[PDB]
């Protein structure tokens, strides 16, 4: 109802969610996942634009989290805050 | 590189005309140009593309300069449903008075055309009013025509050529495309609706010049940032507005109201926009799921290699697909042409049953022409889809690294395959032209209560499920009393409903026997032309009468006469006779289309109702029926405006013939002709002081089905579209 | 022989020493160890839940309170409040019902997969067993199986509730035996198999 | 049908029929073969005639009985 | 001008040499058949193409095959 | 009724159809002698079309607006006569053709020159085949049990 609030309490939910509750899962199945082409990966056959870029990926954080992390679930946190802030004044919507 | 074409030392050195059609006919077919590698190829294509984007903004600068130059656009605003918009002036020295006098229409002071096109409808719709709009818009597009230009130059520069890896980054380009290319666009054609075209439908007046101060909504952005979004919906248009002013005029933005305007009888614009921002919001969120530079996203190759069934029936799955499909192209060229063609095709559906632009449906001429062009450009990139498919086997396909996965095990049971089609289309063909000869015997010994006639049951069940009360029928969205009724019986259904059940539009027109027939006739055309195309692709790469055909490339004109002869072998030989069952199948689309609506417009239904049922009805009732004006546009006596028409119909028959004189006779004949004809010329005083370049000889036997077939497709589309255009536009306009 | 069906022969990859083994497996879907195991682990998961589930079936419909499918109708209510015992609840709100649940429960399930060890997986100790009988591996192996036992017959008995409920809307699982009993000779499966 | 094509494709087409036809034993000793290059042809120009000159003489007959 | 190629599932039976219509092929000593010899062709200059030799050949697959290439006068039959 | 249908035995339009049917013969039938063969004919012509529409009235067939019948083909069991019933026997007389047809196929095929007997039938052997078509289902089926309809994939070849 007040969306100063459920704004917060839904990126909250979402945070806990990423940092503590599902992190192993995503930081396991993400080693195996990596984009190549002909058994050699992007920037390595070639692409100079490719490069991954390493100074936004290091953190202090004592399991890794970061900042593409923070905006990864931080969005998750926004859409479903303002799902609930739809259906409430009048919304039928899946 | 020695002579023209510069690009073929084989062709260069040929001493004869053979050298210059050849030339312009192998200009685009980069693989296969000398000393070509794969980088250039690449960049050469991006440079190509860049020329086609020039192209179109051109023609579409054209077509706005010319409608504001010579057109009645401002006219047309105010009387859409007795004026006739302009599409250009006429200048012909050739012309007589009658004809200058027959050709001055639509209020103008001169000769002009009518257009069908319907862009007076859609420009109207978007919220143009004046010709200084149509000559800001024509300048604007006449401007990214240039930038295009100079952005292929550019890139096409030593500093500024893209590597050979940065073309192959598949998940960036894909997130690039699905979030920016579509998403963002949507986004952008949503906030013009809300600033400018649906002001425009209730008096209002935005541009470049005050656009800042006007609020597109009175409370502004505050519901959006609350989330009190319901406030954009509560005051839509009231049943009575009139489209161009005020009177009735609401203030919502964003709707869910379905059915149509009752005065345009086409779509809400506020449904639209509504529509836009939720499919731009889909995208958006789809264009984020594959691995870039940052940690996260998918990877297409781990994808591909996961999904095999434990059970071993699918052999080892999808493994190596990601490698075979990106290193060629004719693979994606394939992939693309196909997604386009069908929704080229649902585009056609779905723009006669739910019109889009205020005073299009009343617009027959328009609607048909519409209907019918996007119909024959479809089924030209249909067969084009397998046609750079079957490509793809012979030039990239690599049995060594497709090992027992899916492609590998289509090649495996192509004798089951193409057996079961054919089946399919020998039951269709036969029972199908059975029930029809058996109907016109009935109604030839008089006695039309004998026939077979099946009733379309299991369609006319689905149209019951939509909503439709025709038949009697209680099922879901006809019943009154249900779960699905009950849940949008306050959002959507009302009107819904009631578009459905007006009896006077398309939306679900009412079926019977012919609509049987005619249908399953559609489903014959259809499994043939898939058979024809299908064939053609597994049997690329060889067969028991040729079992080294790749050897030999796509498109060779046949193995000589040994082993029982060998004409019309390969692959391309495929293509060009499934053109002929396109041409065909699409044609019985067209007419069954034109006809059921020319009797709808009419008022007389009960016609097609009982003449469609046996063939001498298609025969008698819709082709002679429909041609009296048609045939009458210059006679002994004098001529009116459909003398070009009438013109252009004889065109088309003469084209149509001139092909089969290609697809009939064969090249041997004329060889042995010419021969003649070059020592007559270098034995004739006076002349033979003149002497050829080229030595002449006839036409290969490729160029001569492709020249056949060219002339026959011509001939085709003319006859069709001149008959289409005077039958609609004689009776309506 | 398969003790499922007297006189048939045993799939190659059963009749080993499995709690609840009866040569059942007609499409073969368990030739691989690897999935047999999960497989194993899955059917003990869906047994605990449909025995836990059954008396929640049961007993408010026997108690006056309403079938479990009226129960589930207040979320659909706009101004619905949840009811438990006759006394409404505070937090009946569907928002955070809804966001609670999911919270809570993928934690206590994303624990529980973090273990490695196979046969520790199906049967955990520690705090899951605080009277203790694993003991007796003998006895431990026969409480097996006699958990197995009861965990199918209750699977069957929810998919025969659904089914029922399916056939009568609007009633409940008790509701139907006491139509049985009725009338025995008329009250039958017979009108739904034949149909009027 | 005849006029604008050849054998070759008919002949490949043939040989996936008599793969099922095998299939079941049912294959014929007779082996199925294409027609001809030049039965084609004939073929061709005999049902071009036939139907042409048909076609004619169906229309001469009705106009002429019927008005005259 | 077109390419020919002899492959070794040859048996020397000279049908080929006998067909061809411009001389250009002829039999050669060999040691890999019954009948100790095999066909060659070293004068695809003048071949223009008409595919006689395959028409001739016993053996199956064919052991004599015609790629048809670049055109020339020769190649073309021209006698203007 | 089914589809807004009229049952054929209460529509106007078909008693229409059926007067002006017998209105036409009755004139022609005006031309000639009342007992000349022509008039025979035609009389034997409307006593036929009577029949007919009496028939289809009273079998049950429903008509259209237009005043025609129309079938129904869903698996209504009012219309199995329409299509279900003959349908079965299509199949049954289909199956004895071609079962027979096999059947002399295989016989035949174990001569030193078997296509001689496919241009020149051997009617002493087929007419002790024909008549085995009368069974065709249950000797299809057996075969199909015993795994000698079919031929596996790695023995096809020419
Ligand atoms: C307005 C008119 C604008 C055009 C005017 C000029 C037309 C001239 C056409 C001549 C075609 C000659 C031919 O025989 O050309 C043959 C070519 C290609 O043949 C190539 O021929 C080559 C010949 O070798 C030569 O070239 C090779 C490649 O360079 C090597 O260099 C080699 O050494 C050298 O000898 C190779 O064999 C290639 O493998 C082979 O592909 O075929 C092709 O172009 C076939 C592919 C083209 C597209 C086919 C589908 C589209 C048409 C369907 C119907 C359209 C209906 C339209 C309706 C509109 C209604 C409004
Ligand atoms: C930012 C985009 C946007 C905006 C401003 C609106 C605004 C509105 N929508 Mg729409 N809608 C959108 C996106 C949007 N919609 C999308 C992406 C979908 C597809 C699921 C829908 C589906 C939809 C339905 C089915 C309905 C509305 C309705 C409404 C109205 C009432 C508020 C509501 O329930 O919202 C809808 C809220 C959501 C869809 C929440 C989305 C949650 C996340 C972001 C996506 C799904 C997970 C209001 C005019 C209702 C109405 O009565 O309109 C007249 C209604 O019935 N919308
Ligand atoms: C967000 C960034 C972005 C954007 C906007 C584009 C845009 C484009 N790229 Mg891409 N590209 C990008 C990033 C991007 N790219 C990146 C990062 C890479 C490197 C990995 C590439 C690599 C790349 C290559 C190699 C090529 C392109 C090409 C193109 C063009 C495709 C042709 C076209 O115009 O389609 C227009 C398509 C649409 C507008 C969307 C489809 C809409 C469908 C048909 C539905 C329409 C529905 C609608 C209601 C209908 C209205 C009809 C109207 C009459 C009313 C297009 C201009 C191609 C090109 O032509 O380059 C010159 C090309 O060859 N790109
Ligand atoms: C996005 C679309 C697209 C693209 C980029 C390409 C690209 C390519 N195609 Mg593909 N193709 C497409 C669509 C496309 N195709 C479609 C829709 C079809 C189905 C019709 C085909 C069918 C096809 C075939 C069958 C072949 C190709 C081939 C080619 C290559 C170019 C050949 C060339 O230089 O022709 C040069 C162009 C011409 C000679 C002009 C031909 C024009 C025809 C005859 C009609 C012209 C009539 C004219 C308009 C009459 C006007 C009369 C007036 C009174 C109105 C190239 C790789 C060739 C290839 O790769 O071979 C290995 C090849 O053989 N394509
Ligand atoms: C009107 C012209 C016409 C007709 C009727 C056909 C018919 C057929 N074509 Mg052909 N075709 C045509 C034009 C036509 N084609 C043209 C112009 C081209 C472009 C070159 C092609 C190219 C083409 C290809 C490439 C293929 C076909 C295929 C087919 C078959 C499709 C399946 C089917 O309907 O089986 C039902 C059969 C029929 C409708 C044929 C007529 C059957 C008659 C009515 C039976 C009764 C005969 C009567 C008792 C005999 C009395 C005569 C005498 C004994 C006194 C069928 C045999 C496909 C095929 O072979 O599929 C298996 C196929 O691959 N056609
Ligand atoms: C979902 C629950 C579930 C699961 C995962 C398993 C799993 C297993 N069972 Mg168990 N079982 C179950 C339910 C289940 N069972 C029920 C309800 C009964 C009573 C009928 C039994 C009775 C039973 C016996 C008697 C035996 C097993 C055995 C097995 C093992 C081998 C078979 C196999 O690979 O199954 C894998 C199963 C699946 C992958 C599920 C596939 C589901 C399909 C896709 C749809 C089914 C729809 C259903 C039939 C609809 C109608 C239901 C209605 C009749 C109630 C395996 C560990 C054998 C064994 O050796 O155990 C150690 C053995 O002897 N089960
Ligand atoms: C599989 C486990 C399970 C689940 C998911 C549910 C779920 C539910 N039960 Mg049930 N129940 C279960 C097992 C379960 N039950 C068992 C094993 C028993 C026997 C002890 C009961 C006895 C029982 C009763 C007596 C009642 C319910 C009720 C309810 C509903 C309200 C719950 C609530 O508001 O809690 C809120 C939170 C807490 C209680 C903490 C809900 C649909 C109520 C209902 O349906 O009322 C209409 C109700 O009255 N259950
Ligand atoms: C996909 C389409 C489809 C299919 C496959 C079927 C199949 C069937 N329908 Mg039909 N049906 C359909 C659509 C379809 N229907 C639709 C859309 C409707 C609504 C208009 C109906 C209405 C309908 C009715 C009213 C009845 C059927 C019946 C039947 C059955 C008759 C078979 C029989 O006894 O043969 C006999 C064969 C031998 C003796 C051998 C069969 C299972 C009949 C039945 O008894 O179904 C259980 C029946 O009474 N159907
Ligand atoms: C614990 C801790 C900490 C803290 C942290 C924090 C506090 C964080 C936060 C974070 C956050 C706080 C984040 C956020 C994010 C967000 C995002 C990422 C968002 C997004 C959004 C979006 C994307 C949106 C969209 C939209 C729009 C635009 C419109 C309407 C619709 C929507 C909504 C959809 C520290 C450091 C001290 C350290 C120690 C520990
Ligand atoms: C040869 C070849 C090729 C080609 C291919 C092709 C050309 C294909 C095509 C294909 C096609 C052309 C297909 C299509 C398909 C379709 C589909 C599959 C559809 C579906 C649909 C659906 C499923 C729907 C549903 C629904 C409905 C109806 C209603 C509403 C709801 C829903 C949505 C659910 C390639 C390139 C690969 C390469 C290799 C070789
Ligand atoms: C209706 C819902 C009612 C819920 C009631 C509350 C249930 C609470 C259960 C909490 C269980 C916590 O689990 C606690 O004991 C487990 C068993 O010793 C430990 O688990 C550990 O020991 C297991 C048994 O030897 C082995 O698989 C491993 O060594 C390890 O998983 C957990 O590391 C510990 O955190």
């Amino acid at each position: 109802l007040e969306p100063s609030v459920v704004i917060s309490l839904s990126t909250g939910l979402s945070l806990v969610l990423g940092r503590f509750v599902f992190f192993n899962f995503q930081r396991e199945n993400v080693a195996k996942q990596v984009p190549a082409q002909n058994g050699k990966t992007h920037f390595d056959a070639g692409d100079v634009r490719a490069k991954e870029f390493a100074g936004i990926l290091k953190s202090n954080d004592p399991v890794g989290f970061n900042i593409v992390d923070v905006l990864a679930w931080g969005s998750i946190g926004h859409i479903v805050a303002y799902y609930i802030l739809a259906t409430t004044s009048n919304g039928y919507d899946p | 590189e020695l002579r023209f074409p510069r690009f073929s030392q084989g062709l260069a050195q040929d001493p004869t005309t053979r050298r210059i059609w050849f030339g312009i006919a192998t200009a685009h077919d980069f693989e296969s140009h000398d000393d070509i590698t794969e980088e250039r190829l690449y960049q050469n294509i991006f440079a190509s593309h860049f020329g086609q984007l020039a192209i179109i903004f051109l023609w579409t600068s054209g077509n706005l300069f010319h409608v504001a130059w010579q057109g009645n656009f401002e006219s047309w605003i105010q009387d859409p449903l007795h004026v006739r918009p302009i599409a250009h002036a006429i200048w012909d020295p050739h012309f007589g008075q009658p004809a200058v006098e027959a050709f001055t229409r639509g209020g103008a002071a001169g000769p002009v055309n009518i257009a069908y096109s319907g862009v007076y409808q859609w420009w109207y719709t978007i919220g143009l009013r004046t010709n200084e709009d149509l000559y800001t818009g024509a300048l604007f597009l006449l401007f990214l025509s240039t930038l295009s230009l100079v952005a292929g130059w550019l890139h096409l520069q030593p500093k500024w050529k893209p590597s050979l890896s940065w073309f192959k980054n598949a998940e960036s380009r894909l997130n690039h495309h699905l979030s920016g290319l579509f998403g963002v666009s949507s986004l952008a054609w949503t906030g013009h609706l809300v600033h400018v075209a649906i002001p425009a439908s209730r008096g209002e007046y935005v541009r470049w010049n005050n656009f800042l101060d006007v609020l597109p909504y009175p409370q502004g952005l505050g519901p959006l940032l609350t989330g009190q979004w319901n406030l954009y919906a509560q005051n839509p248009d009231s049943s009575n507005h009139l489209f161009g002013t005020a009177q009735g005029a609401g203030t919502a933005i964003l709707t869910l109201l379905g059915g149509f305007h009752p005065q345009t009888q086409s779509l809400w614009l506020t449904d639209i926009a509504h529509h836009h921002l939720a499919i731009a919001f889909i995208f958006l969120i789809a264009g984020h799921m594959y691995r870039t530079n940052f940690g996260i996203g998918h990877s297409i190759k781990d994808l591909l290699e996961a999904h095999t069934p434990p059970g071993g029936r699918l052999g080892r799955g999808h493994k190596g697909l990601y490698d075979t499909i990106n290193n060629s192209i004719h693979f994606q060229l394939g992939l693309a042409l196909a997604s386009l063609g069908v929704i080229t095709s649902l585009v056609a559906q779905h723009m006669y049953s739910l019109p889009a632009y205020a005073f299009i449906a009343q617009d027959f001429t328009t609607q048909a022409a519409l209907y019918t062009h996007h119909q024959y450009i479809a089924g030209f990139i249909m067969t084009g889809a397998f046609a750079h498919g079957a490509i793809f086997f012979i030039r990239d396909y690599n049995p060594e690294q497709n090992e027992d996965n899916v492609l590998a095990r289509m090649l495996d049971h192509k004798e089951a395959i193409i057996s079961h089609l054919s089946w399919a289309s020998l039951f269709l063909g036969f029972h199908t032209l059975g029930l029809y000869v058996h109907n016109d015997v009935m109604l030839a010994f008089g006695t039309p209560e004998k026939q077979i006639l099946i009733e379309p049951i299991f369609a006319q069940w689905i149209q019951s499920a939509h909503g439709k009360t025709t038949y009697g029928f209680d099922i879901l969205l006809s019943s009154t009393n249900g779960p699905a009724f009950n849940a949008g019986r306050s959002l959507w259904l009302p009107g819904w409903l009631n578009a459905v059940n007006e009896n006077s539009n398309s939306l679900f027109l009412t079926i019977g026997p012919g609509d049987f027939l005619v249908h399953h006739a559609i489903a014959l055309g259809l499994h043939t032309t898939t058979l024809i195309l299908v064939k053609g692709a597994l049997d690329a790469r060889g067969s028991k009468l040729m079992p080294d055909k790749k050897d030999f490339g796509y498109s060779f004109p046949c193995d000589g006469p040994g082993r029982g002869g060998t004409c019309d072998i390969s692959a391309w030989d495929a293509f060009y006779l499934a053109v002929f069952w396109m041409l065909n199948t699409i044609g019985w689309v067209t007419f069954y289309w034109h006809w059921k609506h020319i009797t709808l417009w009419q008022g007389n239904v009960s016609q097609f109702n009982e003449s469609s049922t046996y063939l001498m009805g298609w025969l008698r009732d819709y082709l002679w029926l429909n041609s009296s004006q048609l045939i009458n546009g210059y006679n002994p006596f004098g001529m009116n405006s459909l003398s070009v028409w009438a013109w252009m119909f004889l065109f088309g028959h003469l084209v149509w013939a001139t092909g089969f004189m290609f697809l009939i006779s064969w090249r041997g004949y004329w060889q042995e002709l010419i021969e003649t004809l070059a020592w007559a010329h270098e034995r004739t005083p006076l002349a033979n002081l003149i002497r050829w370049r080229d030595k002449p000889v006839a036409l290969s036997i490729v160029q001569a089905r492709l020249v056949g077939l060219a002339h026959f497709s011509v001939g085709y589309i003319f006859t069709y579209a001149a008959f289409l255009i005077a039958s609609t536009s004689g009776k309506f306009g | 022989s398969a003790e499922w069906f007297p006189g048939q022969p045993r799939p190659a990859h059963l009749d080993g020493s499995s709690p609840g083994d009866f040569g059942f497996d007609p499409l073969g879907l368990a030739t691989v160890p690897a999935n047999f195991e999960r497989f194993k682990e899955s059917e003990i998961y869906h047994c605990r839940w449909a025995m836990l589930a059954v008396p929640g079936v049961l007993l408010p419909e026997a108690l006056g309170l309403g079938n479990w499918v009226k129960a589930q109708e207040w979320a659909a209510i706009p101004g619905g409040q949840a009811t438990y015992l006759g006394n409404p609840v505070p937090w009946g709100n569907l928002p955070t019902i809804l966001a609670i649940e999911f919270l809570a429960i993928a934690f206590a399930e994303q624990q529980r997969t973090m273990e490695k060890d196979p046969e520790k997986k199906k049967y955990p100790g520690g705090a899951f067993d605080p009277l203790g009988f694993s003991k007796d591996p003998v006895k431990f192996e026969e409480l097996k199986l006699k958990e197995i036992k009861n965990g199918r017959l209750a699977m069957l008995a929810f998919v025969g509730f659904v089914v029922q409920q399916s056939a009568y809307p609007g009633t409940g699982p008790l509701e139907n035996l006491g139509s049985h009993l009725a009338d025995p000779w008329h009250n039958n499966i017979g009108d739904i198999v034949i149909p009027r | 049908m005849f006029l604008f094509s050849g054998r070759g494709y008919w002949q490949e087409l043939i040989e996936s029929i008599v793969w099922a036809h095998n299939k079941l034993k049912v294959a014929p000793a007779t082996q199925p073969r294409a027609l001809s290059i030049i039965q084609g042809r004939a073929v061709g120009v005999t049902h071009y005639l036939l139907g042409g000159i048909a076609t004619t003489w169906a229309f001469f007959l009705a106009r002429i009985i019927a008005v005259g | 001008s077109h390419s020919v190629k002899i492959y070794d599932t040859c048996i020397g039976c000279t049908q080929c040499v006998r067909a061809c219509p411009t001389d250009v092929l002829e039999m050669i000593p060999w040691d890999g058949c019954k009948a100790k010899q095999i066909a060659s062709a070293p004068r695809t200059e003048d071949c223009v193409g008409c595919k006689r030799c395959e028409s001739a050949c016993p053996t199956d697959f064919l052991s004599v095959r015609v790629y048809l290439g670049p055109e020339t006068t020769r190649s073309m039959a021209l006698s203007y | 009724d089914i589809a807004g249908l009229t049952p054929c035995k209460d529509s106007k339009a078909f008693a229409k159809r059926e007067k002006q049917s017998v209105k036409k013969l009755t004139s022609s039938l005006k031309k000639y002698a009342p007992d000349s063969a022509p008039a025979l004919a035609i009389q034997a012509t409307i006593d036929k079309t009577k029949r007919r529409f009496e028939n289809y009235g009273k079998f049950g067939l429903l008509c259209g607006s237009d005043g025609l019948p129309h079938l129904i083909v869903s698996g209504d069991q009012r219309h199995w006569g329409e299509f279900i019933t003959p349908g079965v026997l299509f199949l049954y007389i289909a199956g004895w053709i071609g079962w027979v047809g096999r059947s002399y196929l295989i016989a035949v095929s174990g001569e030193k020159k078997p296509a001689m007997r496919e241009i020149i039938i051997d009617v002493e052997l087929a007419s002790k085949i024909i008549p085995r078509g009368f069974i065709w289902p249950v000797a299809a089926y057996r075969e199909w049990i015993n795994g000698d309809l079919v031929v596996d994939d790695a023995d096809i070849g020419y």
